[PDB]
RNA sequence: GAAAGAAUUAAAUUAAUAUAAUGGUAUAACUGUGCGAUAAUUGUAACACAAACGAGUGAAACAAGUACGUAAGUAUGGCAUAAUGAACAAAUAACACUGAUUGUAAAGGUUAUUGAUAACGAAUAAAAGUUACGCUAGGGAAGGGUAAUAUAGCGAAAGAGUAGAUAUUGUAAGCUAUGUUUGCCACCUUCGACUCAACAUUUCCUCUUGGUUGUAAAAGCUAAGAAGGGUU
RNA sequence: AAUAUUUAAAAUCAAAUAUAUAUAUAUUUGUUAAUAGAUAAUAUACGGAUCUUAAUAAUAAGAAUUAUUUA
RNA sequence: UAGCCUUUAUAAAUAAUAAUUAUUAUAUAAUAUAUUAUAUAAAGAAUGGUACAGCAAUUAAUAUAUAUUAGGGAACUGUUUUAUUAAUAAUAUUAAAUCUCGAAAUAUUUAAUUAUAUAUAAUAAAGAGUCAGAUUAUGUGCGAUAAGGUAAAUAAUCUAAAGGGAAACAGCCCAGAUUAAGAUAUAAAGUUCCUAAUAAAUAAUAAGUGAAAUAAAUAUUAAAAU
RNA sequence: UGCAAUAUGAUGUAAUUGGUUAACAUUUUAGGGUCAUGACCUAAUUAUAUACGUUCAAAUCGUAUUAUUGCUACCA
């Protein structure tokens, strides 16, 4: 291994800010994604946009990967996930069985959520 | 007898494969069966040779033997056989030769387990040190009141695992295949097989 | 024996073996009118070892059965091949025959009351024989058939005699039903039994 | 040394037909060692157990209530059609063959017999 | 209540399959039996799988004849996947297609069959070595990585050490460090002597110190600090 | 206080969220640190400077390290 | 030769790409135990046998004052028993490239619908170049779970790619250069000075540990819970 | 694919214009032999190859069946 990757094992604080923040933005995007479904349904049903935002009944996708993506279980949202799992990720060819998050390929853009549950 | 030499009739020059890292949290092999204490790695999933398994039951032998209906229940078996060519080689030509036996020992499986009318808890504790030492990995001491391990840094008690029955279950959310055998007895069908 | 079910692998698993065996025993029913231990077939096996060389010996078999039972003789071919015994396979060295009905109580009748009652040393059936669930097995040894009428009348005709084994099937349940019922149709018993 | 680098190439098994598909006649729905999938409806089997379609239709993978523990593979006539057809109905039919208008043409069919 | 029949259910493909292994098979593809010896036949073969080409695999359907079956129907070899070889030049027979002025013929043509190129898409019918006396056109089609090995240390202590594992010694196994030996990858195509040496310390001597029932003294063993000077 | 174990959110406890909604069910999250071990050859090598705070006292400094966060 | 590229065109061309509906169940209402509509839950039409999980059959391993057969000495005093050992039976516990009784996600793939039409497929006539690849990430065969090693599989980039960031950097994180300008958003990455840009909250460190390439077994000290 | 020739004891040899299982020879004994050796006498051999017609008549001729060795056609 002579070329030399200077990649770190850790990341700096500002990289953490960053991965909450996409994190988040993916978050709102399905947040978004099943309101569109609701107000849609809604204007079928007869309702217009401003009742149909105000409604009390909200609902829920019936597509199997909106309805996945939306259970906390399967697809956590930032603000439930644990630390470990924001910032690293599972290996099993690594110390500990982890390494760190940025060193997926493309992991801006990856979304890695979830974890086996006792790794 | 054989646990470190088996008896396969036909030998085979087995693949090199991966240590298991049992992601589903299974606890087979992860439990005392037989004895009273134990021994069980801590690390991460390793390869032990039968020389390092053999001296390391020297070990604790060395302190079963003084001891009144002391018994040593070896818990591990040396299935994989591994083949290293001398180094004085250049690579290919096939692979080398049988050299010795190997297991591969997940993150907290249980490798000895001791017993006596009179262990005291200190020899035993004693001899399962000194017989991790003579191992590639990290290892610690379990007893009966042990939680058991199912991973580095996780832990997990058997007994609130749940228990189900799974011919109801099946019943429940039958399959297509259970489905047309059911319905293949019904009268409509059975009494036109034509067989 | 059932697969109790606690994980996901008995759906379509195969059911155990029996607890000590790796075949199915049947069931014992009290006995009552309709089932009252009595006869339904005798089998007589000849195997002639020494038609490993001669095979007209074997001929020789089939009319002793004939003339003794008399019944046709289905005749015996060999099925294994032991080389420590000169044994080949596929070749003809004996003859059976299934005897049911009048002609089976007749050859029972006339074993006890002629063939029987001429062995110097005779002392009956062993105790210890017999299948689990009905049936019993004895044999005759070869100077023993001289005592049929049939052999003794034309002695001058039948210069090679050779034994066979005798097999009695009956409804008992369990043997010991079997040996009381042969016990009526004078046969003795003289061993201890299990 | 001596290596063994002596293995067959792959024989191109497995389904080359899904269900939905819209089949011609003769055309190979599965290619398989063995009858993993027996024939069903509306199809063949060929020496290498391979099987086809005899008619156009839809293939359907289905299970006969009567052959438990047997896959099949069928072609329903038309889309709409469930292919574990009802045992007491009449069987789907396909005449297929036309009539013949042209005058010349019916003149030499009628005037064709055998041998 | 009893006898017989039709049988049903569970288990079974571990036996058997011409032949290796794999998939399938009891509804049997396995076994027994009657007829049979027939489809182990004949001209068109669409359409698919596979696929660079050459080739290879399944096969609906039309037409002629045969065997079995009361009939429905089945049979274009073997339960399936291996059991193979292009052209060229020759050889045999059939067709009636050309017939080099015409008639024949010779010769070619269509159809069916034959022989092995195993380096198995087969360069010829026919071909082995030596060169340090060599030549031409090209490519590299000690450093670097690794550390099995080697050196050294660390952890635990079986056993010696008159007694006591740890004054000294420290089996076999474990965790490491260096790149000083023997290796491995191919990114990159001179050993010794003379002269002068510079640097490191994992210290041979000199300086200070700890341990040494195995420090009585002197000589010694082991270890810590120490590279200023010296080291035929 | 002494002694012997482990350093765990699996179980338990706390908190948050989705449904029936004053409660219950379900899901998610929360369980130690420092030092020694520590190692070679042109030259110290976080890129360099340099970075740990202090009342009397400044218009005013007090990680520029590690962990979880905010604007 | 095929595979990947290019030029010109053909309609009776959307046939291309992408996703959704399909299925099972529960609850409410209408209709005649069933159908329909609405809501909800379930990894959600058909194909499969990897991970995982397991010891079913096959291949292997361990232990039983459990039982039987046989072997052998002693006791009993030749009997049976005992001391036992191998095999089988029973119970319990384990694993495997050529084991899968259970079983994912990805994947193969189907009709209709919707969206991409300044867009795809297919087809016809003509031209090439290439057939030495490299690294990173993942799952493996060989090697020793060594190599900037070797061989394949999937994805990206370099090859043929400017620019920002990792000090320097073909292969890593961003982001693709028509030419200008420079107002505004910004990606990765950063904000004490070198160097464009910062203020805070709660705990720990006293070792300059660390601060853009984490070195292990073990020992010491201290802190929480039982 | 076609053709030709061998193949006597167990030993290796005969020999034949058919009319023979012939001896040397190997082994077992016998005899003279102080004792041997060396002589002489016996006893076993030959499927004088495989199986069949003509021949008083078959190993002496060739076919059917064989075991070995050679020369030819194909040689893409
Ligand atoms: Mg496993
Ligand atoms: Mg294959
Ligand atoms: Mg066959
Ligand atoms: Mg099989
Ligand atoms: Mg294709
Ligand atoms: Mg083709
Ligand atoms: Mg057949
Ligand atoms: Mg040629
Ligand atoms: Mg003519
Ligand atoms: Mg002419
Ligand atoms: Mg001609
Ligand atoms: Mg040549
Ligand atoms: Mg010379
Ligand atoms: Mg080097
Ligand atoms: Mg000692
Ligand atoms: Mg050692
Ligand atoms: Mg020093
Ligand atoms: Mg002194
Ligand atoms: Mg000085
Ligand atoms: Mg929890
Ligand atoms: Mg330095
Ligand atoms: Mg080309
Ligand atoms: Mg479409
Ligand atoms: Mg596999
Ligand atoms: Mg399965
Ligand atoms: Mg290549
Ligand atoms: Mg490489
Ligand atoms: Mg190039
Ligand atoms: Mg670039
Ligand atoms: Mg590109
Ligand atoms: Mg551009
Ligand atoms: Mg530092
Ligand atoms: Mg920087």
């Amino acid at each position: 291994g002579g070329l030399l990757w200077k990649i770190p094992w850790r990341m700096s604080t500002h990289q953490k800010t960053r991965q909450r923040e996409r994190l988040r933005n993916v978050d709102q995007v399905i947040k978004q994604l099943t309101l569109g479904l609701h107000v849609q349904r809604c204007q079928d049903k007869g309702l217009t946009y401003q009742e149909a935002m105000e409604s009390k009944k909200k609902y829920k996708p019936r597509s199997k990967s909106l309805r996945l993506l939306n259970k906390p279980s399967v697809f956590p949202k930032e603000n439930q996930m644990s630390s470990k799992d924001k910032y690293w990720t599972f290996d099993k060819k690594a110390v500990g069985y982890r390494k760190g998050i940025h060193k997926v390929p493309k992991w801006t853009k990856i979304s890695i959520r979830k974890a086996p549950k006792f790794f | 007898k054989h646990e470190y030499a088996p008896r396969f009739k036909i030998v085979q020059k087995k693949q090199k494969g991966r240590v298991p890292v049992r992601t589903g949290g299974s606890i087979k092999g992860s439990t005392l069966q037989f004895g009273k204490y134990g021994l069980r790695l801590k690390s991460e999933g390793i390869r032990i040779s039968a020389q390092q398994l053999k001296e390391a039951d020297n070990a604790i032998m060395r302190y079963v033997r003084p001891l009144n209906n002391g018994h040593l229940w070896r818990r591990l078996c040396t299935n994989v056989a591994v083949c290293i060519k001398g180094n004085e080689t250049r690579m290919g030509k096939g692979k080398g030769g049988f050299d010795h036996w190997m297991v591969r020992v997940p993150t907290g499986k249980i490798l000895f387990e001791i017993n006596g009318d009179d262990l005291h808890e200190k020899v035993a504790r004693e001899a399962f040190r000194k017989a991790g030492t003579k191992l590639p990995g990290v290892y610690e001491f379990v007893s009966l009141d042990s939680l058991v391990r199912v991973g580095l840094h996780s832990f997990k008690n058997p007994k609130d695992d749940p228990v189900k029955n799974f011919y109801d279950e099946n019943a429940k959310k039958p399959s297509k295949k259970y489905l047309n055998i059911l319905k293949s007895q019904e009268p409509q069908y059975k009494l036109f097989r034509g067989r | 024996r059932a697969w109790s079910g606690d994980s996901p692998y008995h759906l379509n698993r195969p059911p155990k073996n029996p607890r000590g065996s790796k075949a199915q025993l049947p069931d014992i029913h009290p006995i009552k009118w309709s089932n009252i231990p009595g006869l339904e077939s005798v089998v007589i096996n000849c195997f002639v070892r020494e038609a490993r060389e001669n095979q007209l010996l074997a001929i020789t078999a089939a009319l002793q059965l004939q003339q003794i039972t008399g019944c046709k003789p289905h005749p015996i071919f060999s099925k294994n091949d032991v080389p420590t015994w000169k044994l080949r396979k596929g070749h003809q060295m004996g003859a059976k025959v299934e005897l049911k009905g009048k002609e089976m109580s007749q050859f029972l009748s006339t074993l006890t009351e002629i063939v029987l009652p001429r062995i110097r040393e005779y002392k009956g059936i062993s105790n210890q024989s017999g299948n689990r669930f009905g049936g019993i097995s004895f044999g005759l040894t070869a100077e023993d058939i001289k005592f049929f009428p049939e052999i003794d009348a034309n002695q001058d005709s039948w210069p090679k005699t050779f034994g066979m084994h005798i097999n009695i099937n009956t409804s008992a349940q369990l043997d010991y039903q079997a040996r009381t019922l042969l016990s009526g149709f004078q046969f003795p018993f003289f061993g201890e039994e299990k | 040394s001596r290596t063994s680098m002596k293995d067959s190439a792959g024989r191109r098994l497995g389904p080359k037909k899904y269900e939905g598909q819209d089949v011609s006649t003769g055309e190979i729905i599965m290619r398989q060692r063995g009858t993993k999938f027996y024939p069903g409806e509306n199809v063949g089997i060929g020496k290498d157990h391979s099987i086809f379609a005899l008619e156009p239709g839809v293939v359907r993978y289905y299970l006969d209530p009567f052959h438990p523990k047997r896959k099949f593979i069928g072609v329903a006539l038309r889309r709409d059609l469930k292919l574990p057809s009802p045992h007491f109905e009449p069987t789907v039919r396909r005449f297929g063959r036309f009539e013949l208008t042209n005058k010349r043409a019916a003149y030499k069919e009628e005037n064709s017999i055998s041998r």
